């Protein structure tokens, strides 16, 4: 499993389903991820406005407004919702980049993600069962 | 307002964490 894949596989499908084209044990994760976020976003948008909405994004302040979210998502601790969290968050960032008018900040912000994936995130992910822990998590929840 | 986004953020996160979790 690759982190920098999974990144850009998710990321990809947050684009697709927008109808935006964007240049087998490891499909089961992407697979997965990609109904976990959907499922994110559905129980997400029941309680608040469309994400998109409350971003405020400008190319000069992207990274910022990635890296102040981030932070404080898992400041306290992580587990594997808020780390669906993140790739929806950062799904988002993108999706409001093509809509924006940005569309080349996407591969910034996958470049982003991929970094804060290898960095901070990959010690508790190999600490609690790897990406396959996720997919026997999330398992029951698929539809 | 991005704390504001990142309250909710969390707050969804844990939702779906004990959810799935159980």
């Amino acid at each position: 499993y690759d982190n920098r894949e999974i990144v850009m596989k998710y990321i990809h499908y947050k684009l697709s389903q927008r109808g935006y084209e964007w240049d087998t044990e490891s499909e089961v994760v992407h697979l997965t991820l990609r109904q976990a976020g959907d499922d994110f976003s559905r129980r997400y948008r029941r309680d608040f406005a469309e994400m998109s909405s409350q971003l405020h994004l400008t190319p000069f302040t992207a990274r910022g407004r990635f890296a102040t979210v981030v932070e404080e998502l898992f400041r306290d601790g992580v587990n594997w919702g808020r780390i669906v969290a993140f790739f929806e968050f950062g799904g988002v960032m993108c999706v409001e980049s093509v809509n924006r008018e940005m569309s080349p900040l996407v591969d910034n912000i996958a470049l982003w993600m991929t970094e804060y994936l290898n960095r901070h995130l990959h010690t508790w992910i190999q600490d609690n069962g790897g990406w396959d822990a996720f997919v026997e998590l999330y398992g029951p929840s698929m539809r | 307002t991005m704390e504001n986004l990142s309250r909710r953020l969390k707050v969804t996160g844990d939702l779906f964490d004990i959810m799935s979790g159980q």
